[PDB]
């Protein structure tokens, strides 16, 4: 894969936590887990466009462990010595639980099925019309969020599980231009084919930089 | 990690048979018992309440602490409420013709409990000492309804229980609960519904003082009998391969609730909860849940989850109502301080956080 | 705002503010200097020796581009200017999708 | 305030942003800032119906509404043929290609 664009925060991240593999894997309670632990994104997402998923490899349980953004107006640590959801709390962050569930302004609204072991989420940005969507298991789930223009965020994650991990696979960012915009418009009028490059004679070169860029577009609807 | 919960399970398991050896001795004591009793006028009708299953075992890991229920059948009452308790009542009798089983007990105009059981525990004592091939010791009071404990040797302990018995129909106090009718269909709900109830008897008290003589409505006869006929139809496991996880799924939650107060046994804090609340929980969840589907043996892990998250979230909202009488709040503040609530709801989250460490030991 | 002098009515030299697009069917479409600039093969060729001067005649033709991707092009560009950083909410940029079809091509020859 | 504009004449076909309360004369004006030809010579309509240049955009049916961002209304423009209208010199745009079926 393409090299990652971020990694989590060294200097950023709850008094509970070991990160490892080039930061590529942060792991959660080795021993007593008596709190919540969360860490934050090094790179900010208010400039461009971004798009990453993250890939799970231990058993999940526990009170909520959750996916999603945040700005750097929530503390950390606040919460290291209690079990709750530090994600979506407040109106500057939001969250999606494991459990199917979505958490946002201390609010709880429903939006998918439940996920675990094994299980891969993606995540899409699209800060220019300050809109966010998730995917699940190379597949759609929906768009959640719209209208988050001029607002900064960095991506969080929290978890209460002990002997547990949660790892990033995939980071790449990209400028809005046509390859971006008039392609998310082809998929919405091709999404009955899984893919899109048929009938379409393009130089395959264009069509590589245009996998490396929006794989997903073409291979989701 | 279902392996753990199933190797829990064979380790509780294997000690099964171990019980039968030991229950002849309780059930000659309880037999010369009963033949005592019925020489006596006042108690001529008491029966045994599980001819077959002539025990009842409340503690999970305590196999030396036995527990029995006398029945006591009553043609004719009327109850009446307690200060608007709704699960309290009084009782008289209304007419009848010449026929007294013991109106001797009746003071004022309520059959008076505590005259009951005074004169319970003195046939008891004049009765015991005529045991030679067994000693026995009969042990102080430790409750309203436990009034008797019988302990046999060292090792085997038994405390016995007295409950009357009406076929009257079900007051309408208790008319919303039991929404069985998506599980087991209504054709069951009928006829259960003309099953006898019993009243055991148990004492009142406040802060000015304690009302002793008050009773309350019990259905352990009901209670059991849909747990052994949980399935929706006639055939749930009754072969190898459609074996359903229902009954596990208790036993194992009162095991977890015993070993926490036996880790915290030193600031007592922890002793105002019972199997009551955790049976009255799953009956709930399985309301909740009543497709078998649902229960397949695989899993086990989403409804042991269900099962600890309605707990928590009960005790978080305070609210825990009775699966027979619909409004009565177990978990309310008149009977549970809300700090013992939160120790509980902290000890839970970080056990289930923890994976269950309680677990490990055995 | 009206009746803009500038001193001169314009800097159509070294800062030239008004540059001439003509399509492959005829079709005219004017830009600001920064529209423009926009585009890197503009602001490249614009840096071209000689470019600078007054007289110059600030003139691109794309004989390769047709009337609608052009006028599309310009939509982009203004779109862009105008509501680059913009506070409030930005709108959407819907096409006709039976006429947005070949936009593709735009970006990689015209680098945009 | 501004709004988002657009003004065609044969080959020419010119986006504008002129504000609300501007006049037509200002549109002239305008014109003649891009393309140095007088006020006086250029003729300003909305369909193909005359207008007056003391009007302003507002009283001449363009607005905001009309100022969508995906398209700004058209605006008539014509150069005085010598003393009078000047003929229909627009040339339409290039015929759109056929979507297949599997795009359908
Ligand atoms: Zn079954």
């Amino acid at each position: 894969d393409e090299y990652f664009d971020w990694v989590w925060d060294d200097l950023n991240k709850s008094s509970a936590t070991l990160l490892s593999c080039d930061n590529r894997k942060v792991s959660f309670h080795m021993e007593y887990s008596c709190g919540t632990a969360a860490i934050r994104g090094t790179k900010e997402l208010g400039e461009g466009q971004h798009f990453w998923e993250i890939k799970m490899t231990s058993p999940v349980y526990g009170t909520d462990m959750m996916v999603g953004i945040g700005t750097s107006d929530v503390d950390l640590d606040k919460y290291r010595h209690t079990f709750c959801s530090l994600l979506g709390r407040d109106e500057d962050s939001w969250g999606l639980s494991y459990t199917g569930l979505l958490h946002h302004k201390g609010d709880k609204t429903s939006f998918s099925s439940r996920f675990g072991q094994g299980s891969i989420i993606g995540v899409h940005l699209d800060t220019w019309h300050g809109t966010l969507t998730f995917f699940k298991n190379r597949k759609c789930i929906g768009v959640a969020a719209t209208k988050l223009q001029n607002k900064r965020f960095y991506p969080m994650v929290c978890s209460t599980a002990a002997r547990s991990s949660m790892k990033v696979t995939r980071s790449c960012a990209s400028a809005t231009s046509l390859q971006y915009l008039c392609c998310h418009r082809l998929r919405q009028l091709r999404p009955d084919s899984g893919d899109t490059l048929e009938g379409l004679p393009l130089p395959p070169g264009l069509k590589q930089v245009l996998h490396n860029k929006l794989g997903w577009v073409l291979s989701m609807s | 990690g279902a392996s753990k919960l199933r190797a829990v399970l064979e380790k509780l398991k294997l000690s099964r048979d171990d019980i039968s050896t030991a229950a002849g001795m309780v059930k000659g004591v309880v037999d010369h018992l009963l033949l005592r009793l019925k020489c006596d006028s006042a108690f001529r009708g008491v029966g045994l309440l599980n001819t077959g299953s002539y025990y009842e075992h409340v503690k999970i890991s305590a196999p030396n602490e036995f527990d029995v229920m006398f029945k006591l059948e009553v043609p004719r009452i009327q109850l009446e409420e307690y200060s608007n308790t709704r699960a309290y009542y009084f009782v008289k009798f209304k007419r009848n013709p010449k026929e007294n089983p013991l109106s001797q007990f009746l003071e004022g105009e309520i059959l008076s409990a505590s005259k009951m059981l005074s004169k319970f525990r003195k046939i008891i004592a004049e009765e015991i000492n005529d045991i030679k091939d067994t000693d026995v010791i009969m042990k102080a009071k430790r409750g309203g309804s436990p009034a008797v404990t019988l302990l046999i040797s060292e090792k085997i302990s038994v405390d016995i229980t007295l409950a009357l018995e009406s076929k009257s129909s079900w007051p309408a106090s208790t008319q919303e609960g039991l929404r069985i009718q998506n599980w087991l269909s209504a054709k069951v709900r009928k006829q259960l519904r003309l099953k006898p109830f019993y009243l055991v008897p148990k004492h009142a008290k406040e802060g000015n003082g304690f009302q002793e003589e008050t009773w309350r409505l019990s259905f352990s006869h009901i209670e059991k009998e849909i747990l052994n006929n949980h399935g929706k139809s006639k055939t749930c496991c009754e072969n190898k391969e459609e074996k359903c996880c229902r009954k596990d799924c208790l036993k194992l939650m009162k095991y977890l609730l015993e070993q926490l107060k036996e880790r915290f046994k030193d600031k007592a804090h922890l002793d105002k909860f019972s199997s009551y609340h955790v049976k009255t929980a799953f009956f709930h969840v399985c309301t909740q849940n009543p497709q078998d589907s649902q229960w397949d043996r695989k899993d086990l892990g989403l409804c042991f989850d269900n099962c600890v998250t309605y707990f928590l979230q009960c005790l978080r909202t305070e609210k825990l109502e009775n699966y027979f009488i619909p409004e009565f709040n177990l978990f309310s503040s008149n009977l549970i301080d809300k700090r013992s609530k939160e120790f509980l709801t902290k000890q839970i989250e970080y056990e289930r956080n923890n994976e269950f460490p309680v677990f490990d030991e055995f | 705002m009206d009746g803009e002098e500038k001193t001169y009515g314009g800097c159509e030299g070294p800062d030239a503010m008004y540059v001439k697009l003509i399509s492959s069917d005829g079709h005219e479409f004017i830009v600001k200097r920064e529209h423009a600039l926009t585009s890197g093969t503009i602001k490249a060729m614009l840096s071209g020796p000689g470019q600078f001067a007054e007289n110059e005649t600030n003139e691109v033709n794309f004989r390769e581009i047709p009337s609608h991707v052009l006028s599309k092009v310009c939509m982009y560009f203004t779109y862009k200017v105008r509501y680059t950083n913009s506070s409030t909410e930005i709108p959407e940029f819907p096409i006709a999708p039976e006429i947005a079809l070949e936009l593709l091509m735009a970006a990689n020859f015209l680098d945009c | 305030m501004d709004v988002f504009l657009m003004i065609r004449r044969h080959k020419t076909t010119i986006f504008t942003d002129a504000k609300e309360s501007s006049t037509v004369f200002e549109l002239k004006r305008i014109v003649e800032g891009i393309l140095k030809r007088p006020p006086d010579e250029q003729r300003l309509y909305k369909d193909d119906q005359l207008l007056d240049d003391g009007k302003t955009l507002g009283e001449c049916g363009f607005t905001s509404q009309t100022a969508r961002p995906q398209a700004p209304a058209t605006v008539g423009l014509a150069f005085r043929a010598d003393d009078t209208f000047e003929a229909l010199c627009i040339e339409p745009f290039s015929s759109p290609p056929e979507l297949p079926d599997v795009m359908k």
